[PDB]
RNA sequence: ACCUCGAUGUCGACUCAUCUCAUCCUCGAGCUGAAGCAGGUUCGAAGGGUUCGGCUGUUCGCCGAUUAAAGAGAUACGUGAGUUGGGUUCAAACCGUCGUGAGACAGGUUGGUCCCUAUCUAUUGUGCCCGUAGGAAGAUUGAAGAGUGUUGCUUCUAGUACGAGAGGACCGAAGCGAGGACACCUCUUAUGCUCCAGUUGUAGCGCCAGCUGCACCGCUGGGUAGUAACGUGUCUAUUAGAUAAACGCUGAAAGCAUCUAAGUGUGAAACUAUCUCAAAGAUUAAUCUUCCCAUUUCGAAAGUAAGAGCCGUCAAAGACGAUGACGUUGAUAGGUUACAGGUGUAAGCAUAGUGAUAUGUUGAGCUGAGUAAUACUAAUUGCUCGAGGACU
RNA sequence: AGCGAAAUUCCUAGUCGGGUAAAUUCCGUCCCGCUUGAAUGGUGUAACCAUCUCUUGACUGUCUCGGCUAUAGACUCGGUG
RNA sequence: CAAGGAACUCUGCAAAUUAACCCCGUAAGUUAGCGAGAAGGGGUGCUUAUGUAAAAGUAAGCCGCAGUGAAGAACGAGGGG
């Protein structure tokens, strides 16, 4: 349950080692972002060879929470971290590389470039 | 908090008619005569016919 | 529209799986036939009713009048009689059942007494809000916020009529709308109802059919298992 | 007010509890308020239902709950719980003591009651 | 009339799996689970050490734990339930029914073999 | 300078909001230098909603990211016998300035006591009494009411109409959401002090082992019932009538014209209903059904045999009342038995080890509330109120 | 001389740079210093401060967002009042 | 008290973390005294053996999620007035 300014980890080769939540997208009062839900973020913390400086504003979509959440067939999945990947704009990851598994409801929504890219979907 | 006016001997009266009393249920004790109240024991040491204290 | 409406009692909660693959909470409701004892006809009365009585009890744990309306009236001793508003095509004395007034899977709603929970504080009863916890914000900060409404002889001088403040809550009827039906099991007296059925267990559940959607099915199956070793 | 009294904490209520029944072994008689008698009388029965074995378990677990008093000491206690009280009840299904109603005291008006056990 | 509360039990009795192989807390299974996106449904394995078996009949959960490129995740279960099988691969010694402790433990902390 | 100086506590922030419409969105419509998309202006409309942060005591403002929107105002610039005291506004001190000096500055800076047990009324609830023309037990109708009404995204209709070309729809259908509300605890978690296990110190049980008292429940890992949300279900529609703006048909008045004068329509989250809840103290005291009663002789006084109350065991209830179940013709509570669930292999013994300890007995032992059976204990072999319908 | 939008700067929330997504507060710099300024001392200064002010790591019910448990009150009964 | 970790707020006020002993390791700056317990890390339980004068210490082994298992023990870093 990712909530507004939330340091989290990125799952992804863009080089952005420690990212924070800026704002949940989608309504208004919003105050928490699922398994899927898209959000905009601030690094805050780079790699110094990095397409993406520190301080830039950008959207997020989270892939692993801490929290889980009930899935529709029973399974509760839950991870023991909080991860993202940079999308840019429409559905595709501003890196080319994905680390670690990636939650599955990401299928309906889209982001199918993510779910080729990843490793192993759970 | 405090009142403004002072409470009349009317209302004083009104606000205490429901402070009254009431009587206990009362039963006379079998195997000897007194009114204990009920569903306890007599000071005749019988509840019923049964021994559950000494004489007083 | 011609309602339709049993009554019964509530005996736990539990799952069940279906096709599609989902997790269904299920409320299992233990529904006695019922026995209709009264038709509020239309002309007779100027509305059209129909008064059911449930809960069969021993004729000894009754009172005289109402054992005396059940022997003239030719039914069996019950404890509980109520009725429904435009429920029509019955008639006196049938007995009825919940497999002859509904489908495996439609539409019903149900009404039944919540859960009481006594005298409880503004906010577990209207979701307010608490005041802060730091920086010394007094002792009386769990309560319903500033009921003034104006100061001075000229604005309320008053607190308006209805307003929200702490008080009794709870163990009053409600009513959760378009709740699917799942089962049925004839040889238990037992229906089984999807969503969760308020009031607590033991106690007294009525169901109708759905005002919003009266006659409207989405029917669902089962998932009989296929494991075997 | 800020500070209190310790008040009936759970350690108080069960030591109360303890006691009781410790004097209802030792005696066979309890005068004490209604509302304790009759939450007493649940580990009285339990006390009394659980000593109709004589292992050496048992006598362990009712070691648990004992307190050594004017009359007995708590071995000694053990000895005739065991050797006298439990025998007499060998066919009893539950229900070993009765709590019977006095009349109010006329310090609180608080309703005694007499735990008593007998057959 | 008077009830009995086992109504429930009856009411599961008609959806409770058959075999439902009997593992403790400290075990470890692979359970394969079927997902149906159009049609050919695909089984996937997800194997890992258990964290519990709490449940009271159709509502019977376990914990499984897994780690994948150095990330630790776990998935809950429900046993009742179709699409997904369960069996035995390895049975371990602990003695606790629902070990917490194997949240924060890196490599190296494997729960012993049991004979 | 009119009320208050024998005191009307004044900024901002928090909590709760309510109201107006000169409307921010959602809703309807006219005009256009309105191709469509997107707009601009004006008319109608107050049902609902109107974000989160940095800086400042801040309102205000600037900025950042959003959303359909981040409305304008009022209520002692709403709200301290609801909170705060950052500012103003006490004594202390310092800087600049002024005063020869005590000192002063809507110039600045640091520190600085915020009382009240609710009498009346108003409101939230819950009761006693009486009343409704005999008494009682039920079932109702519903006058007058209260509550809810927010909206987005994606896909299809369709890259169609329009447009040269980028671009790109009206009307509708489906799916998924945010917020809010109502319930529930099967699932996930939180808590869960007479539950289970591990464990330290100390004093005891004459010592070992095993327990007890205390150390925040001593600490730690779990956890029954219950209570909840972060959890899961539903709702947030749809439809009808009457209308606002607006568009009309016909039709004259005024041989044309003309939406109006007669007649006859279409017409919005607004209004009256549909939905939810409560409700005959609705004294205008409604209706229906069933049960109980017609005596004792000069208005009484027996006053039921329908029922109810006192007392007792309780909880699905609960501050106390009440509500609901049950009082020996009984499963209401306790106990006992069986089981569930939880904890996790008890103690003792045997074997191996010099020893901590390990294995077997053992999925054992233990269990607050959980499920169910069983009169063993407790609800006594009690007292009181309560009927002849008064006249038309 | 020195220091300088300072405990002093009204215009001023001055310009610029650093810090943040965003910084009337902060740090450095610039100097028309209304009226800074040299024993009512001027500028630096290691250590020290229940002193003031800003950024940050860990940390947390301060907060999104309230929930549960136990006592003592509150409430019911007896006594004083 | 799950997820988050100052978003609260006039301000991290309050609350939360560390805490004993032993062992590594400690920068800028300075009036050369200090900074400094700087910072940042490791070990503690029990048994046997070996320890010496006692003990610290050392080796081997065992158990638990956890070994100053409770009770009592410093939260820091950077800049400025
Ligand atoms: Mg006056
Ligand atoms: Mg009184
Ligand atoms: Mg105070
Ligand atoms: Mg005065
Ligand atoms: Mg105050
Ligand atoms: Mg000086
Ligand atoms: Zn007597």
């Amino acid at each position: 349950m990712v909530s507004f300014m939330t340091r989290l980890n990125v799952a992804d080769n863009t080089g952005a080692k420690q990212v924070g939540i800026i704002k949940v997208l989608g309504s208004t009062r919003k105050r928490y972002a699922f398994l899927g839900d898209v959000v905009v973020v601030s690094v805050k913390d780079a790699i110094p060879s990095g397409m993406v400086k520190k301080g830039q504003v950008l959207r997020a979509v989270i892939v692993r929470t801490k929290k889980g959440q009930q899935r529709k067939d029973g399974t509760h999945l839950k991870f023991d971290d909080n991860a993202c990947v940079l999308i840019k704009e429409d559905k595709s990851p501003r890196g080319t590389r994905i680390f670690g598994p990636v939650a599955r409801e990401l299928r309906e929504r889209g982001y199918n470039k993510i779910l080729s890219l990843a490793v192993e979907v759970v | 908090a405090v009142q403004q006016r002072r409470s009349s001997k009317h209302r004083r009266d009104k606000r205490r008619s429901h402070d009254a009393l009431t009587a206990q249920a009362l039963s006379v004790c079998q195997k000897c005569g007194k009114k204990k109240l009920f569903h306890r024991v007599c000071s005749c040491g019988m509840y019923g016919d049964l021994r559950v204290k000494k004489a007083y | 529209m011609e309602i339709r409406g049993i009554f019964g009692v509530k005996v736990g909660m539990s799952q069940v799986f279906t096709t599609n693959n989902e997790r269904l909470p299920i409320t299992v409701i233990y529904c006695e036939p019922n026995q209709v004892a009264g038709v509020k006809t239309e002309a007779k009365d100027k509305y059209s009713a129909t008064l059911l009585s449930f809960d069969t009890v021993e004729n000894k744990k009754l009172n005289k009048p109402q054992q005396g309306f059940f022997e003239k009236n030719n039914l069996k001793p019950t404890k509980h009689l109520q009725e429904i508003r435009n429920m029509t095509g019955f008639e006196m004395g049938q007995q009825i059942t919940p497999q002859n007034l509904f489908q495996v899977g439609e539409y019903v709603d149900v009404s039944a007494i919540s859960k009481g929970r006594g005298f409880t504080g503004a906010i577990k009863r209207w979701n307010f809000k608490i005041g802060p916890l730091g920086h010394g914000a007094g002792y009386p900060h769990r309560f319903q916020g500033s009921v003034q409404a104006g100061r001075g002889g000229a604005s309320a001088q008053r607190v308006f009529k209805g307003k929200k403040m702490s008080g009794h809550y709870g163990h009053e009827k409600v009513t959760v709308q378009n709740l699917r039906i799942v089962g049925f099991d004839e040889a238990n007296m037992l229906v089984l109802v999807s969503g969760a059925i308020a009031g607590p267990e033991g106690g007294v559940v009525l169901i109708r059919t759905a005002k919003k959607k009266p006659g409207v099915v989405k029917p669902i199956e089962l998932a009989v298992q296929t494991e075997k070793a | 007010s800020y500070i209190n009294k310790p008040g009936k904490t759970s350690a108080w209520r069960v030591m109360t509890v303890r006691q009781q029944v410790s004097a209802v072994l030792a005696y066979g008689k309890i005068e004490t308020t209604l509302k304790k008698a009759k939450n007493t009388q649940k580990r009285l029965d339990k006390l009394i239902t659980l000593a109709k074995v004589d292992n050496f378990n048992n006598r362990r677990q009712v070691k648990k709950w004992l307190l050594n008093t004017n009359l007995f000491d708590v071995d000694q206690l053990m000895d005739h719980l065991f050797s006298k009280v439990a025998p007499k009840y060998e066919k009893t299904p539950g229900g070993y003591s009765r709590v019977l109603k006095l009349g109010p005291r006329r310090g609180d008006a608080t309703e005694m009651a007499i735990l008593q056990l007998t057959d | 009339k008077i009830n009995k509360q086992a109504l429930i039990d009856l009411v599961e009795q008609k959806q409770l799996k058959a075999y439902v192989p009997e593992f403790s807390a400290g075990d470890e299974v692979n359970v394969a689970i079927k997902l149906k996106e159009k049609e050919k449904v695909r089984i996937q394995n997800f194997t890992g050490t258990v964290l519990r078996r709490r449940g009271k009949g159709i509502s019977e959960t376990f914990i499984v734990r897994k780690t994948t490129d150095g990330i630790p995740i776990e998935k809950n279960f429900q046993i009742h339930n179709p699409n997904i099988s369960i069996e035995l691969k390895r049975r371990g010694k602990v003695r606790r029914a629902y070990i917490s402790y194997m949240r924060e433990r890196s490599g190296k902390a494997a729960k012993i073999k049991e004979r």
